[PDB]
């Protein structure tokens, strides 16, 4: 008759563990800019979890570091969501 | 059922942390893009139906205090609480301006235990900051 | 698939 | 781009 | 180019930090939680949805027991990490 | 917006079912176990997944047994998964000899390093601990 | 009940 002091919880990182994240000084960071363009889409009729995984793809597919330096070069990124969410998650009615 | 009951006066709070400038001491530069970012992320969660607020250039301790205080309010009448932290980071860790302190330290404040009003309700954080150096050379 | 509220 |  | 460590899913027991419990006789919390929901939404549910239903159910039916005070009714939440660019179904 | 599951083959499933280990690791027989393990290999079985259980690995055969897995040819399937029961503390896992980081099972299966799941899904499902706190619930 |  008790719930977790952690459960509900629902982490939705810009990108995995131990790796760096990629801002664009222009057009803002790339999962800020995944994010808002599907919750504009979709926000209010899918699922938390598929609104997130369709930004983790658009990371994915969308975007490749551009910079003088060679090392920094046409570098990718892929976000990472953390759930302790014990329901399904709808911004709506 | 299967859905997080999202019937209550309003649907809740939208905390946004954009951190763009931080001390010399701390090495890290200057986080252009940030305010797009911070702009767009809080016309986005205002359309959601969720109570924006912005802060910026916040001190640690001002992000520890700025969400302890969250926590302690009245969320009674909403159906979750969403943040999102816009800083430098590294593994566990974002930055304020004035240094490091550990995400977990920051998302405790809303434990079952500590902030009964959001209990069995979605509390969501948005995470654009580093957690490490390593890079991404992809494939294919 | 389906997937609805 | 820069890193974050 | 796909990012390296894209597609990847990690369903864990618990969270970071924390125990994870299994009883001697009918198994671990998790994994008892997770064949129960497998076997009745495996093939019609969408991964996340599966692993959502399967957290509900190890914080909801479940709680410890032990003649210690120290571990006596405590709780447990698992922890879903996806990395996955597309939705999951185990069909079709 | 979906996976594509039209392969001939779901993929592979590896459940490793570490019960007992070497009194040296200081960790305790891991009951009940047994029962996790039949569950899932039926669970994951009924699923389409061809499964195969090890019991008691090292942590060096976990690692052999990943690394081999990844280097299989998975083109006609349509993911892979692997089940990992153990003790274990925040980022590893106990072979009944040790413990092995997480980070090295896994990393096999990168993009870069198994094309054929290049795509993918690459499924792992951990039961262990990841450290010693204890949630004491509410309300 | 044990831990893991």
């Amino acid at each position: 008759y008790k719930i977790p002091v952690e459960a509900d919880f629902l982490f939705a990182y810009s990108t995995v563990p131990g790796y760096y994240s990629w801002r664009s000084p222009g057009r803002g960071s790339w999962f800020v800019q995944a994010l808002c363009s599907i919750l504009e889409e979709h926000g209010k009729d899918l699922e938390i979890m598929q609104i997130l995984t369709r930004v983790n793809d658009r990371v994915a597919r969308h975007f490749e570091s551009q910079s003088d330096d060679p090392h920094f070069h046409e570098k990718k990124q892929i976000p990472c969501v953390v759930s302790m969410l014990t329901k399904e998650l709808y911004f709506s009615q | 059922t299967y859905q997080y009951n999202m019937n209550f006066e309003k649907l809740g709070k939208c905390i946004i942390i954009n951190n763009k400038n931080f001390d010399k001491v701390t090495g890290m530069g200057v986080r252009n893009g940030t305010d797009k970012d911070a702009e767009a992320l809080f016309k986005c969660f205002r359309s959601l139906g969720f109570d924006v607020i912005v802060y910026n250039d916040c001190s640690c301790a001002k992000m520890q205090d700025l969400l302890k205080k969250a926590s302690e309010e009245d969320h009674t009448n909403a159906a979750c609480f969403a943040c999102i932290l816009l800083s430098h980071g590294e593994e566990n860790v974002i930055y304020g301006k004035d240094g490091v302190t550990p995400i977990k330290d920051l998302t405790a404040h809303f434990r079952g235990d500590r902030c009964k009003t959001l209990l069995e309700k979605p509390k969501l954080f948005f995470i654009q900051a580093c957690r490490g150096t390593e890079l991404d050379d992809g494939i294919q | 698939q389906g997937h609805g509220e | 781009d820069n890193l974050x």
